[PDB]
């Protein structure tokens, strides 16, 4: 209602926790100590021939 | 004819010796082909 939740601050804390958890999902995907979807994916090329 | 037959006998013996040497060569080259095969396997799995 744009004014009914004076705890929009706590709502922002919830959103920031969700954002940090997303940043963590970025990490922890180290399939080989080489976390894929974030940071350093060198646009690899799986040789199949 | 005796000289010819004796020479032909010793020549057949030398030819059999050469056959044995070339057969050792066949075996060694087959071993090297196996090594190159394994090298191709490790190189292709080396795509990693």
């Amino acid at each position: 209602g744009s004014n009914s939740d004076a705890d929009r601050a706590a709502l922002q804390k919830e959103v920031a926790a969700q954002q940090a958890e997303l940043t963590r999902i970025s990490d922890t995907t180290t399939f080989g100590g080489r976390k894929l979807l974030d940071g350093s994916f060198g646009t690899t090329s799986f040789q199949v021939g | 004819l005796s000289n010819q037959i004796s020479g032909l006998n010793v020549a057949t013996r030398n030819a059999n010796d050469g056959i044995s040497l070339a057969q050792t060569a066949e075996g060694a080259l087959q071993q090297s082909t196996n090594i190159l095969q394994r090298i191709r396997d490790l190189a292709l799995q080396s795509a990693n």
